[PDB]
């Protein structure tokens, strides 16, 4: 029951922002987050 | 990016003959070799694209009712009218610049290439997808600032966002404060500057042109070579097949290969060279999308001329504009 | 530390996991091996010669006919090494501008912290690590990262006297019933003062001020000082 | 408020004289006048 489905690709999901003239959202809170990165030197 | 180009080096060399095929394969991996060259370059298109474009994770909207402090980016937001969701200044750049083949299915130098075993394969990403990262892009600076670089978005008013640009800037943010009128109003006026310089002169868009015309030129090199004797009988294939026997006909076939091999590599080779100076400029168009769109620079000059306060990508025919805000 | 320890960890597990990670760094060492397979793969094709080994053609003809022959060989593997030459210079191209950008990230990510946004991995950057691979190097950026937000009413500017007031440093916010002044990276809310907020105007020109008390931590400690006075002159009465 | 110190007049090249303000000090001697007039008025009693 698996096969190759075919599609349009969506870009992410959509998002409208919280936005208004006197509204702010501030981080009560942080993550550390380790990233590898590689480069052919 | 550039126009990805697929040749068929078998095709292109020996048009529709066994004999010439048979010849060619006495060079063996010569003629795979620049089908992996020129797929290599195809390849990069989409990840330059990529590293462009798509930089969020996530397709950030703007708010139906424009409350943004007096600033109006309505001109570089994206129309809902228009069959594709470009902005007003987006479809000024998509009439200044003009292709040799989009890819887009037949049914004229395109057909000349065409009819040559020469082929232009279709960007991944279509010009409705590059104008919706632009979306979420902008969408996401105009509603969030920064925040939305270095994580989740975050909402903050657009005149308190331009309030932490000019402290970014070392000017004190009551300046805008007490100012935030003539500060959007000449942002507006200065965003209509923009649409009545690109509207009336034809060179603004170069830098893109340039790229377009160049892979036109040399697909069009390429399709001449296919006139030249090389020493042989005569320049056309079939035509040195009808006149001689396999004996006489594998000397004149064997010039016309060696000939139409060395224009090949000398394609691949113009095409990998160029290739490296798009993907340099692909590095820098992400690096300013990085530094000047999804932040502010204290790096003079490198995001546009004055001190800058924000930038706003615009998509373009196989190119990125960006809309550079500096205080002067 | 937590964090970081566990996020150390997450590398670890992350490498022992996936395939692909390590994929630019094998991608060139097969772009090099490959070439180097297809150049040596070069010499069995003929060029139109009579064989591809060297002394089939020198027994099996006489010079003049062997000459026209080995010329085919010489011009046909001497088009491989300028092949393989261009596909090397163009390759090292890009393994140079890869270098010059490594150099420039141990430069400013590992010897620095970068306000580069996203240059030193994604968030706002702290340090770098690097590490030594086969023929490359990988950098383990460390980056805060905004986590838990809260929605907050704010404010351009906040009046009390008559006067404009605008924070030092930071943003105004409110809880819906007070008013606060916090950095606008980390929310810790504070009362707002005159050692927070700085002083600008009247209250007309700005767009979107509010009235909200402001905090003199002068006063109070004058005031007080206005009490052990005023319990002098009590005093005062008595003698 | 608006300006810090570090050492005496003699180092820096090219420094001028002006006075430099303190917002505490009529602060301060408004709180004695506050005070001038109280000692003036409990001679009265
Ligand atoms: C907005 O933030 C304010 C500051 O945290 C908060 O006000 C504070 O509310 C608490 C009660 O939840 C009060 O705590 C005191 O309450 C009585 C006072 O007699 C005592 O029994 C307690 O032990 C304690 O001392 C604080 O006094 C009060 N602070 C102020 C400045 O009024 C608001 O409740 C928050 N508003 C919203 C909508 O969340
Ligand atoms: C924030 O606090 C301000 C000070 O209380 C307040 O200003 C005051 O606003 C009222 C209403 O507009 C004015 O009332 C007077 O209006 C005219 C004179 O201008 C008279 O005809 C009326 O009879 C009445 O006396 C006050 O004069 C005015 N105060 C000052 C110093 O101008 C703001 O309105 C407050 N704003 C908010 C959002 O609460
Ligand atoms: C800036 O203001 C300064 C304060 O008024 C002023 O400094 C004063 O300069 C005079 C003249 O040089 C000194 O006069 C005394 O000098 C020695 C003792 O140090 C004696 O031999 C003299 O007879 C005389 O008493 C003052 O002592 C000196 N005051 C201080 C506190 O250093 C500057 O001259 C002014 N400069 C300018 C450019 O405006
Ligand atoms: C921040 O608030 C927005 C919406 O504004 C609020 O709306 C009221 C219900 C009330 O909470 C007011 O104080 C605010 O003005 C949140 O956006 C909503 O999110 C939910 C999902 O969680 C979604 O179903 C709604 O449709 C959203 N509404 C809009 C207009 O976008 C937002 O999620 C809040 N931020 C956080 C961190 O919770
Ligand atoms: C900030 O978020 C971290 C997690 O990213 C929270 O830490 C965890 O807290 C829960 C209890 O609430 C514990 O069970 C976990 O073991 C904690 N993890 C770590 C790594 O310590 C933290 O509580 C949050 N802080 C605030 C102030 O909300
Ligand atoms: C933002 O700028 C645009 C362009 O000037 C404004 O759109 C015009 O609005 C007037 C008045 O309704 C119309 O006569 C024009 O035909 C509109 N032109 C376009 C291109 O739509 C827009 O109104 C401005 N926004 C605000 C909030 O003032
Ligand atoms: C694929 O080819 C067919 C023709 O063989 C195209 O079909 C024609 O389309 C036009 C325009 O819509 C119609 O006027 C004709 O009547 C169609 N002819 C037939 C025989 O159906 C079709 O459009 C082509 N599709 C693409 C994407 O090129
Ligand atoms: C700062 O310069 C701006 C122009 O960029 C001045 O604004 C103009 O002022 C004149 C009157 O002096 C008006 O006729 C124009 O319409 C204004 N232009 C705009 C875009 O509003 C402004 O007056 C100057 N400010 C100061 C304090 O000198
Ligand atoms: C903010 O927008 C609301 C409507 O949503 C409006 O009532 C209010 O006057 C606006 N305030 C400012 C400062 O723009
Ligand atoms: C009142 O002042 C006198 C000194 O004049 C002092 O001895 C006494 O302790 C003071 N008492 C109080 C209650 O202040
Ligand atoms: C500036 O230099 C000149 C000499 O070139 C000197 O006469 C003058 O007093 C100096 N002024 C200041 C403020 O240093
Ligand atoms: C003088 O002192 C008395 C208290 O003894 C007080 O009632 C009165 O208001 C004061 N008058 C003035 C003018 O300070």
């Amino acid at each position: 029951s698996q096969s190759i489905i075919a599609y349009t690709m969506s870009l992410g999901a959509e998002n409208s922002v919280a936005y208004s003239n006197n509204s702010i959202a501030i981080p009560t809170n942080f993550t550390i987050s380790v990233t590898t990165e590689i480069l052919p030197v | 990016s550039m126009t990805k180009t697929s040749v068929d080096c078998t095709m292109y060399i020996c048009g529709d003959s066994t004999e010439c095929s048979n010849l060619l394969l006495q060079y063996g991996s010569f003629c795979t070799q620049l089908n992996r060259a020129l797929t290599g370059i195809a390849v990069e298109q989409d990840k330059n694209t990529q590293e462009v474009f798509a930089q969020v994770k996530q397709i950030y909207k703007t708010p139906p009712i424009k409350d943004f402090g007096g600033f109006n980016f309505s001109q570089i937001l994206p129309d809902p009218s228009k069959p594709s969701k470009r902005s007003f200044i987006e479809d000024l750049l998509f009439n200044k610049v003009t292709l040799a083949d989009a890819g887009f299915i037949k049914q004229d130098l395109i057909c000349a290439q065409k009819f040559n075993g020469l082929t232009v394969l279709p960007p991944l990403l279509t010009d409705e997808m590059i104008a919706q990262y632009t979306s979420a892009l902008l969408a996401g600076t105009i509603t969030s600032g920064w925040t939305f670089g270095a994580g989740a978005a975050l909402q903050i008013p657009f005149a308190m966002q331009m309030a932490y640009r000019f402290n970014g800037i070392g000017v004190t943010q009551n300046v805008l404060y007490e100012n935030q009128k003539l500060i959007a109003n000449q942002f507006n006026s200065a965003i209509g500057k923009i649409q009545d310089s690109l509207s009336s002169t034809a060179s603004a868009l170069g830098k893109l042109q340039n790229v377009v015309n160049q892979n036109a030129q040399a697909l069009n090199t390429l399709v001449k070579q296919l006139s030249s004797n090389f020493g042989a009988i005569s320049s056309v294939l079939n035509d040195i097949l009808s006149r001689l026997d396999k004996v006489e006909a594998e000397v004149q076939i064997d010039r016309l290969i060696t000939g139409r091999l060395q224009s090949l590599q000398t394609y691949v080779t113009q095409q990998l060279i160029r290739a490296a100076e798009i993907r340099a400029s692909a590095n820098l168009a992400a690096t300013k999308m990085s530094e000047c769109v999804l932040g502010q620079s204290k790096r003079v000059d490198f995001c546009g001329k004055g001190y800058h306060l924000m930038s706003f990508p615009q998509s373009a025919p196989h190119g990125v504009v960006f809309l550079h805000v500096t205080y002067v | 530390a937590n964090q970081f320890n566990s996020a150390i960890g997450k590398i670890q597990d992350s490498l022992s996991s996936t395939a692909s990670a390590l994929g630019k760094l094998q991608n060139v060492v097969n772009q090099n091996a490959q070439a180097l397979n297809t150049l040596v793969k070069q010499l069995s094709s003929n060029f139109g010669a009579i064989s591809s080994v060297l002394n089939d053609i020198l027994s099996r003809l006489d010079k003049v006919e062997a000459e026209v022959q080995i010329d085919r060989l010489i011009t046909g593997r001497l088009q491989s090494l300028q092949t393989y030459v261009t596909q090397q210079l163009i390759r090292a191209a890009e393994i140079r501008a890869s270098a010059n950008l490594a150099a420039t990230k141990m430069s400013e990510c590992v010897l620095g912290q970068s306000k580069r946004v996203d240059f030193c991995g994604k968030g706002y950057h702290l340090m770098s690590f690097p590490q030594s691979a086969p023929h490359g190097v990988v950098f383990l950026h460390v980056t805060y990262v905004p986590a838990q937000e809260k929605n907050f009413t704010t404010a351009p500017a906040i009046c009390h006297d008559g006067k404009a007031h605008f924070p030092r440093e930071g943003v105004f916010v409110s809880n819906g019933t007070h008013w606060f002044v916090t950095q606008r990276n980390f929310y810790e809310p504070q009362i707002i003062t005159t050692d927070n907020t700085f002083v600008s105007g009247n209250c007309d020109v700005v767009i979107g001020i509010v009235n909200n008390t402001v905090y003199d931590p002068l006063q109070p400690e004058l005031d007080s000082f206005k009490e052990e006075l005023d319990k002098y002159f009590k005093n005062h009465t008595s003698p």
